[PDB]
RNA sequence: AAGAAGCGAACGAGGGGAAGUGAAACAUCUCAGUACCCUUAGGAAAAGACAUCAAAUGAGAUUCCCCAAGUAGCGGCGAGCGAACGGGGAGAAGCCGAUUAAUGCUAAUGUAGAAGAACAGCGUGGGAAAGCUGACCGUAGUAGGUGAUAGUCCUGUAUUCGAAACAUUAGCGUUAACAUAUUAAGUAGGGCGGGACACGAGAAAUCCUGUCUGAAGAUGGGGGGACCAUCCUCCAAGGCUAAAUACUCCUGACUGACCGAUAGUGAACCAGUACCGUGAGGGAAAGGCGAAAAGAACCCCUGUGAGGGGAGUGAAAUAGAACCUGAAACCGUGUGCGUACAAGCAGUAGGAGCCUCAAUUUAUUGGGGUGACUGCGUACCUUUUGUAUAAUGGGUCAGCGACUUAUAUUCUGUAGCAAGGUUAACCGUUUAGGGGAGCCGUAGGGAAACCGAGUCUUAAUAGGGCGUAG
């Protein structure tokens, strides 16, 4: 019962080369190089699923700091004032309000500043 | 037909008992003046093969 | 136990030979052993020893810049021997006598239980003629059938030879795979008695 | 009695074999369970029986003892519970042979108290132990 | 006058006879009486009828198979080597001419051959064997073909069958060549050195013989594993003998959970070729148009070239002869987007703009391509305490490339039977049925005799050791 490897080997290599579409040079063309580039891409993507949650909180905090300093407060006093006022609005939503609704963010700063 | 060969020299040293193997003890062949009579008494007779050694004994004497 | 022929005559068969509870694992082992006993097992490949040539070292060990080689018929090379080249094998199994008998018992009981066994008083074709057996099997409503009779007649055999999904067997040459493979089994009462005695 | 299409061996009947060196996911890739490069990882490697690495082995530390008796090779011990294989009431060495209780080249037989005897026998040319003898005549047989 | 010679598979018998290896070194030993060299047969060979075993109530030549048994033994008692008795089978046979070669009858075979059933319509289709409908043959229905898949189209198959000539096999008859012992002395036995016995000098029987010797001869001799006695057994020093057993250069039929062009023979092809080597010798690569050549008349460009474009053929011509399919590496052309102020495993997570398809009552979403800009981010394997490592390996792709097979053994699961389980070789009109020899379990203790739920040690009945569901 002799088994030829041609058809399965072909479809196996085509899966990897398909995942390597758009890569430079040998990285999208030749299997020995494509298979390393796909594995490294998956490794980076796994690490960056974690890191993106850090990067976006970084961004929200920056925008909230700018919004609060426009209203006369720093981030570390504004967040303390929210926690003292029992306001549960998350940083994602607070940054959205600071960016797209300046009067509402002014009202939130007023509440935090009255709490201090 | 090919069969496992017994270690014929191990068969001459080990014998089958109900739950193990029996053996004679060493240090009784010669040099026996200097040995105490307690050692001459207690080195005489059968010991049991140690539990750590009975795997090797089974590998060596597969038909006993 | 208590069965009827196609005509209506009552026949009493033993429960040990025709009523034993189905053991699918035992039936599987016996059927699979029967199948493995059909294998011829006649093949071979060549090892590096038995491929033509290959006696000299292809180049010297050091200094050529090449991976070291011992033979041009190594299994690594194109045209080399097979590492673990196959040789002829014996695929027959030892099936216990009682396991074979119990599997035949199980098979016969299961055939009765799913109504694939048909008892007839006799099945005698009077002329070595295929159409006669085709008519006799169409009235029995088993066009695709294994006809088990003691002392298979030397013109019923001829009448059955050319019918596609029909085989005629004597009770000594019945096998489990034959009993399982055909849509119906037409057993004479004499052959049912022989099966009672054998099993 | 099913189809050839639908017989199964049953759970636990079949186990798939291990194939060494078929990738990472199999748990047996690369070295195939042999570990790393020593004598045991090499091809024709064995576990040499009775070899302790050069230390004199146990069977050569210890003395040979005993001699082998030819008389014991032809003496067969017979249990009381094997006697249901005997045809008739007489129990002799020939009768034990034809019952296949003892090998056909056994010269002597000894009947020992292992099981129980269900009928009365007449033991002719065999040795019978004390408990075996009492059990035999409790079942109603005799020893001669 | 008759023969021989030489060549050529394997298997037989015989004369010589390694080493690598194993012993974790190595010399005894192993490998192994193997490889190889040499001699010489036959369809087989050899052996074979007791100067054999046994020690049982004895059996009754040789050979081969299954057990006995990895037992008894042998063994630097290491590594290893490894019986026999006997049991169960196959086959059987005993003779003194169981020879060889012809020829002649009678029979049979083989080497060419002969006949050999039964299907149409309709639709699709290049083509029908496939579809739908309805028939027929079958002692012939899973054969190979035929323009796609055919019991009924062809060759076949079932069945029945032929021989002028020659071969072969038997039976018979006859011839002509050779052979036809008459009971066994340089023999048995012995000393010395070797060899073979499973047995390595061993307490070493038995066999063989280079050397030196050397009987008795039936009122005798050989064997029974040193040896002696007794008992049993058998008569060497004459020859022969079928089968059961070994093999395959070949012939025929048949088969395959064997391969399918890097496989399978080295060799599917003008292969033991090309090629390499003084030579012995080594030793490739290389299959496929189409159903049918219908293999492209003729025209045009070109050098009467190559190559192409039309025309034509064809179902199909990116099926056009380097011809089925036609992957990848690799190399072009075209379109969209990006890219010439910016530093690194080239991705990833985000993200503007552009391009393109769709919706959507109309620049918003959704899909696709691209990716300015930001964060993070030193390949893979191996080997290591530890590798981005300036340590190893890989130019790339495709194809191939490494835990097998046989037997023994132990444990686990599962199935059947269960204090029992199971047969082996064989036979078998063969996976059945038969075959119980044997093996394992059912008892152990002890070196053993021996005893036995006990036994061993001991003066001890004490103590202690080991023992008290397959
Ligand atoms: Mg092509």
């Amino acid at each position: 019962a002799r088994v030829k490897r041609g058809v399965q080997a072909n479809r196996r290599h085509k899966k990897i080369l398909k995942r390597a579409k758009g890569y430079y040079g040998a990285r999208s063309r030749v299997y020995r190089v494509a298979v390393q580039a796909v594995t490294k891409a998956g490794q980076y993507a796994y690490r960056d699923r974690r890191n993106k949650k850090r990067t976006f909180r970084r961004l929200w905090i920056a925008r909230i700091n700018a919004g609060a300093r426009l209203n006369g407060l720093s981030y570390s006093r504004f967040i303390n004032g929210m926690k003292k006022a029992n306001i549960t609005i998350d940083r994602r939503v607070l940054a959205d309000i600071a960016m797209h609704d300046a009067a509402t963010f002014g009202a939130l700063v007023e509440k935090a500043k009255a709490e201090l | 037909k090919v069969k496992m060969k017994t270690k014929s020299g191990a068969a001459k040293r080990f014998k089958r008992t109900a739950n193990g193997f029996k053996r004679k003890q060493a240090f009784k062949s010669h040099i026996l003046t200097k040995k105490s009579s307690k050692r001459i008494r207690q080195l005489r007779g059968l010991k049991m093969v140690d539990k750590s050694d009975e795997a090797a004994v089974r590998r060596m004497c597969p038909y006993i | 136990m208590d069965l009827k022929t196609v005509t209506g005559a009552a026949v009493e068969l033993s429960d040990t030979a025709f009523g034993r509870e189905f053991n699918e694992a035992l039936v599987h082992q016996v059927v699979t052993a029967y199948l493995a006993g059909g294998r011829q097992g006649t093949r071979a490949q060549k090892t590096r020893a038995e491929v033509s040539g290959g006696g000299i070292k292809p180049w010297r060990q050091k200094g050529t810049g090449r991976a070291r080689a011992g033979s041009i018929r190594s299994p690594i090379w194109r045209g080399g021997g097979r590492a673990f080249a196959a040789k002829p094998q014996d695929w027959s199994q030892k099936v216990n006598r009682k396991m074979y008998r119990g599997a035949m018992q199980c098979i016969l009981a299961e055939l009765i239980r799913q109504e694939r066994l048909i008892l007839v008083e006799e099945l005698t074709i009077s002329a070595p003629k295929t159409k006669e057996l085709i008519a006799k099997l169409s009235e029995l409503n088993a066009p695709r059938a294994l006809i088990i009779t003691k002392e298979v007649d030397e013109n019923l055999y001829l009448a059955a030879r050319n019918i596609p999904h029909v085989n005629v067997l004597d009770t000594s040459e019945v096998d489990p795979v034959s009993l399982i493979a055909f849509d119906k089994v037409i057993m004479s009462v004499e052959a049912a008695k022989q099966f009672e005695e054998a099993l | 009695g099913l189809r050839l299409n639908e017989l199964s061996p049953g759970v636990g009947a079949k186990k798939t074999a291990q194939r060494r060196g078929r990738g990472i996911g199999s748990g047996l890739g690369k070295t195939g369970g042999r570990g790393v490069k020593g004598q045991k990882s090499r091809s024709g490697s064995s576990i040499r029986a009775g070899f302790e690495g050069g230390q004199t082995p146990l069977y050569r530390r210890l003395p040979k003892f005993g001699f082998t008796s030819k008389m014991a090779m032809t003496t067969a011990e017979v249990r009381l519970s094997e006697l249901n294989k005997v045809e008739g009431d007489v129990i002799s060495v020939a009768t034990l042979k034809t019952a296949n209780i003892i090998r056909h080249d056994m010269k002597r037989a000894r009947i020992i108290l292992s099981g129980d005897v269900t009928k009365a026998y007449t033991f002719q040319g065999v040795k019978v132990t004390k408990g075996a003898k009492q059990a035999i005549e409790a079942a109603g047989g005799s020893i001669e």
